[PDB]
């Protein structure tokens, strides 16, 4: 049978009437329904992480010259890696990104694996108006990104994401060896391709144990950036993983003060303009070299430099909010004012946290569970 | 294909005349067929136009930026083994051979079954990887039966 | 009633307001229903109106919808009953149901399942519950002449008689006027007469909710009845076909409008029933697939009812399709059902249930109300704005932008006035000016579009003009499959031009832009078409029209069915950047050159 070919739906017998006029009541009531439409978690997915050296393996072969994608394919990949190299930074605090470029049958690594979100910008940028000749090679490619990932501790998670656009690539050497050396790197390797479906991409993806995606169009593409974005999920615990690194505080200087001392910026010194001299900025902790950008790894001394804000952003997840005990207003046998907004209580049902005993309305409890993420009362 | 030619070829008095069509949830086959070319001249395989230099021109090129599109393996038929020579020497000597080569690797099956198995063979390992290649035969030989192309192969 | 401001003011006919703005809903004493939308019962207060009234107009705030008899036929063909929708109407009125209603509502209700017509062995007959009613229908002398050789009285059982199978059409007509209308139910769950055929839609062809509805109300209690389901072309219309044929489960005959309807629907077939090509038959005289011994057979008008000499394999063909009862005929484009020719079609066939569908249920010479009866009730009406609201179907920006006439075409325009007008604001400079630059800033940014423009001999300077791809019409067969295979993909051309040919439902791919110029007179059907083919700011279409000439009141009276179904058209008077680039009949020279061979014509 079928599930239309049985009783026409009568959704309208829901509404009733005892005193004429009873509809208000039910009104209100859908109203009150209409509410709390959210799980109470911004997103509901992956409540850790794990730090990521993430390497952008990009075509540069003549294949990118064609016009699939407007203008043409190097354009809008270059575009929607700066993208999703600025919400991977959003939303991983000590990642690292690497970018290899493959051209004529070589590998050329663009831009260092570090943490800085605008170097990397800067070079997309500049390699925009880069040639494109020869035809990639993905063995060069995946023997640096191994030979860079080769030395990083264990608990990192190292993965290599590859956008392949020719469907052809020269290997100097049998790949399947460097497959089966990967694998036993623990990497992890994700292929975007363009054009169609390539044989050795999804043996190289199965094999590490990533996803290979062929793109439709550029909604397509942003799609699988975004999922890429993401952070994988962690071990509760693996070993003794923890790293030294810095809080540099935002010291400006004011001439007002005798101690109004200009620096150079170690980042501004190696550009071939005059190096920024500005009154402050971000001092070292530990050398009390001058840095402008954040996170910035220290040039002198090693360093991690990173703003203490961003690393608590995600703490909310570590400790989330419990869910408050719905109780009817009638049965609640206390103040008839919300202990967040002071308004008074006028809703059908009453919210109670379980450690405090307080009494939150129903946009309250939302904006705690949504936003706040904390309990005012349990603050007290 | 013809139910009436076989009843008729041989002495056999058939009761079914019975045909089916394989489905699946998406089109796995795209059956086309390609005229004239860019030229707007006909690619038949005519036997007064063999040695026309036109339609070898247009078959390169359909060769050649067919082999960008479809990865790791083509495979392609002639009519005989004299055409086939015929149509790669005159590749060879215009530049449009090396555009396919710098794509996809070449393999011609020849009349030798030992040549015709290694051949096969470093296709085979060849369209393993990504380095894509062209098995290039004749409809009627021992070749287009002795093997079948499964997924990933050709 | 009383005219101060000359409103039809019914103040005093329902005061029951009582308490006090619950109830989102306004009558009316005449017949007229007012919603509400900004209301949290917006939702079952339409489910509620949907199935007893037909819509009438849908804006984005206040709905109105309009009480019909054919619309409380249909509520009462479903299980709802007298008591539960008077009772339902007066639970959210807000003002009290006038006593002129609910006698209306009585009146409707009372005479619904008294007559039925019923298909058996080849034979209408029509089947009587109260026998009282066939001496009463006896002495109408149009009825007399149905029966033969005069059906003495059909003794069964319930009193029944035969009719003639010819003149089905006209006692369907004069029952309505008799106030006895009829009914087509047909219980496909027991028949064991019908060789009920196999077919089963695979469980990977998910629908819609708003397909749910329609396809529930159609089958109410176990049976189908005949019935027209509206469904925008760009939203599923073919898949609630092939699920309702595969419901039926018996012989379906699919009719078509074009040639290439029939490969539409064969594919839909294809693709969504899981039925061998044997079975599935195309009776065109293309190919003839063996229609003969068929399972589903997919035909298309202007063939079943041909007034000449037919082929011999047609004839054969019709002679053995004419012998054996169809279930569930489904009908495409039923708007132009009601025609000279169209209409005995319906009389040529024997079927159980017609289903027909339709995108632009409007239509010019007031020929819809035939269609009641014709077919059957009007079923479902999709709320394009909510469909739209839903995501899945384009929200189209739709615009209005007219040109000034130029002044070396206006004098020519108020001089002459046999008909010789329509190629001059049609060839207006300034329109030409307007969709070169909408051509040239969508081509810009990689979109798709799609030009239609009638009068093809302005179309031929107008394509060539710009070197653009056109079809003329009777171009060809390949021609044309060919240049809308390559319009869609193939970055370096995406823009085409159509003369008429795109005003019924055909395979044309995903557009984002349409521009229509020098369309049809007052044509609602095809302006709503149209815009059908846009929709799968997703997308935009453009109308241009010539100031100060008919052309702008064409416009205006042709827009009326969209704006009823919520669409709202902004009116362009300038446009950014003009001058910015070079645009064709810069300079006047041209543009009066351009009048010589525009008065070139001289067709007499
Ligand atoms: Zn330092
Ligand atoms: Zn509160
Ligand atoms: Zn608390």
């Amino acid at each position: 049978t079928k599930r239309w070919e049985g009783g026409y739906e009568r959704t309208w017998e829901i509404l009733k009437e005892d005193e004429s006029g009873s509809l208000k009541a039910t009104i209100e009531d859908i109203l009150f329904k209409a509410k709390r439409k959210r799980v109470f978690e911004h997103h509901g997915q992956v409540r850790l992480g794990m730090m990521r050296h993430l390497y952008v393996v990009v075509d540069g072969s003549r294949t990118m010259e064609d016009q699939d994608l407007k203008p043409n394919r190097l354009t809008c990949t270059l575009k929607l890696l700066e993208y999703f190299v600025e919400e991977y930074f959003d939303q991983n605090p000590i990642s690292q990104i690497g970018i290899i470029v493959t051209k004529s049958k070589r590998a050329e690594k663009l831009t260092e694996l570090s943490g800085n979100p605008r170097k990397h910008i800067t070079s997309l940028k500049k390699a925009v108006d880069m040639t494109c000749h020869g035809e990639p090679s993905l063995y060069n490619s995946l023997s640096i990104a191994m030979q860079t990932l080769k030395h990083m501790p264990g608990h990192t998670s190292r993965e290599v994401l590859i956008i392949f656009s020719s469907l052809t690539t020269c290997d100097p050497s049998n790949i399947y060896d460097l497959i089966k050396t990967l694998k036993a790197a623990k990497i992890r390797v994700s292929v975007i391709g363009l054009s169609a479906e390539v044989r050795v991409c999804t043996v190289l993806a199965r094999e590490t144990g990533g996803t290979y995606h062929v793109i439709l169009d550029e909604s397509h593409y942003k799609e699988l950036l975004t999922h890429h974005v993401s952070p994988p999920p962690a071990s509760s615990s693996s070993e003794c993983s923890l790293i030294r690194m810095g809080f540099p505080q935002h010291t400006i200087a004011s001439l007002s003060d005798q101690d109004a001392k200009p620096s150079f910026s170690m980042a501004h010194l190696d550009g071939n303009t005059e190096p920024g001299l500005t009154l402050g900025g971000y001092f070292c902790p530990q050398c009390r070299a001058k840095y402008c950008e954040l996170p910035v790894e220290c040039k002198i001394c090693g360093l991690t430099l990173v703003s203490a804000p961003h690393l608590a952003r995600s703490y909310h997840h570590l400790f989330p909010l419990d869910a408050f005990q719905e109780i009817p207003l009638e049965e609640y046998n206390g103040e008839r004012f919300c202990y967040g907004c002071q308004g008074e209580l006028k809703d059908q049902h009453v919210y109670v946290c379980a450690v405090c005993q307080n009494v939150f309305c129903v946009d309250c409890d939302v904006f705690v569970h949504d936003s706040l993420h904390c309990c005012p009362g349990c603050i007290h | 294909s013809p139910l009436d030619i076989y009843p008729k070829i041989l002495d056999f008095h058939p009761v079914t005349m019975a045909t089916f069509t394989m489905t699946l949830a998406r089109v796995c086959l795209c059956p086309m067929i390609i005229g004239r070319g860019n030229d707007q001249v006909a690619i038949s395989s005519k036997f007064e136009t063999r040695e026309d230099i036109a339609v070898i021109r247009n078959y390169g090129n359909l060769l050649l930026e067919m082999s960008a599109v479809v990865p790791d393996g083509i495979v392609a038929f002639f009519t005989s083994y004299q055409y086939m020579e015929s149509t790669v020497a005159s590749w060879y000597e215009q530049g449009i051979l090396e555009n396919i080569q710098r794509n996809k690797l070449l393999f011609i099956e020849t009349q030798d079954g030992a040549e015709t198995s290694v051949a096969l063979e470093k296709y085979q390992e060849a369209c393993e990887n990504g380095r894509g290649a062209i098995l290039l035969s004749v409809a009627r030989g021992k070749v287009s039966e002795g093997i079948d192309f499964v997924h990933h192969y050709g | 009633k009383v005219d101060e401001y000359g409103a039809k003011d019914y103040r005093l006919q329902m005061p029951l307001k009582d308490d006090h703005t619950s109830r989102p809903l306004w009558v009316a004493p005449d017949g007229h229903i007012f919603l509400e939308a900004f209301s949290p019962v917006y939702k079952y207060a339409q489910d509620f109106l949907v199935a007893i009234a037909e819509p009438v107009c849908r804006p984005t705030h206040v709905h109105e919808y309009k009480l019909t008899a054919y619309s409380l036929y249909a509520a009462v063909s479903v299980g709802l009953q007298t008591s539960d929708i008077t009772e339902y109407l007066r639970k959210l009125s807000k003002t009290g149901v006038p006593d002129g209603i609910m006698q209306f509502i009585k009146l409707c209700t009372v005479s619904y399942g008294k007559v039925k017509l019923v298909l058996k062995h080849n034979r209408y007959f029509v089947e009587s519950c109260h026998p009282d009613v066939i001496q009463h229908l006896l002495q109408d002398p149009v009825i007399r002449e149905c029966r033969l050789r005069n059906s003495e009285g059909e003794a069964t059982e319930t009193v029944s008689f035969e009719v003639k199978q010819e003149m089905i059409e006209e006692l369907q007509k004069r029952c309505i006027h008799l106030e006895y209308p009829l009914l087509a139910e047909y219980d496909f769950r027991n028949d064991s007469v019908n060789p009920d055929i196999n077919i089963d839609l695979k469980p990977t062809a998910v629908l819609r909710p708003y397909q749910e509805k329609s396809l529930r109300k159609m089958f109410g209690n176990g049976r189908a009845r005949s019935g027209v389901i509206v469904l925008p072309c760009g939203a599923g219309k073919s898949l609630v076909g092939v699920t309702a044929a595969c419901t039926v489960r018996k012989r379906c005959l699919v009719l078509g409008n074009s040639a290439v309807s029939v490969e539409q629907w064969k594919a839909q077939f294809k693709m969504w029933s899981t039925i061998d090509d044997s079975q599935i038959c195309r009776f065109t005289s293309d190919a003839k697939d063996k229609p003969i011994g068929c399972s589903v057979a997919i035909s298309t008008y202007s063939m079943l009812g041909h007034t000449t000499k037919r082929s011999w394999e047609a004839e054969r063909v019709m002679e053995w399709l004419k012998t054996q009862e169809w279930g569930l005929m489904i009908l495409d484009e039923v708007h132009t059902i009601p025609a000279k020719m169209f209409r005995r079609v319906l009389t040529i066939v024997q079927a159980h249930c017609k289903l027909g569908l339709t995108a632009t249920l409007v239509r010019e010479d007031d020929k819809i109300v035939d269609l009641n009866f014709l077919i059957g009730p009007k079923l479902y009406e999709a709320n394009w704005m909510e469909l739209q609201n839903n995501g899945y179907i384009a929200k189209v920006q739709c615009a209005e932008v007219w040109c000034p006439m130029s002044p070396e075409f206006y004098r020519e325009y108020v001089a002459i006035k046999t008909k010789k007008r329509i190629l001059l604001y049609t060839m207006n400079p300034n329109k030409f000016r307007a969709c070169q630059f909408l051509i040239k800033f969508h081509e810009r940014r990689n979109d798709k579009i799609i030009v239609f423009a009638d009068n093809v001999f302005a179309l031929k300077e107008y394509a060539i003009r710009l070197n653009k791809p056109y079809i003329y019409g009777p171009t060809s067969q390949g021609e044309r499959m060919q240049i809308l295979q390559n319009f869609k993909h193939n970055p370096k051309i995406n823009t085409i031009f159509i003369s008429k040919v795109g005003d019924t439902s055909f395979d044309l791919p995903e557009a984002n832009v349409l521009i229509q110029i020098s369309s049809h007179g007052g044509s609602r059907r095809q302006e709503a078409q149209r815009l059908g083919r846009v929709l799968r700011y997703n997308a935009f279409f453009y109308s241009l029209v010539s100031q100060d000439t008919q052309e702008m009141a064409y416009s205006t009276k042709r827009q009326r069915f969209l704006v009823d179904q919520g669409y709202s058209f902004k009116v362009i008077t300038k446009l950014a950047g003009m001058e910015e680039e070079d645009l064709a009949f810069s300079t006047k020279e041209e543009q009066q050159q351009l009048l010589q061979k525009v008065l070139a014509a001289t067709d007499l």
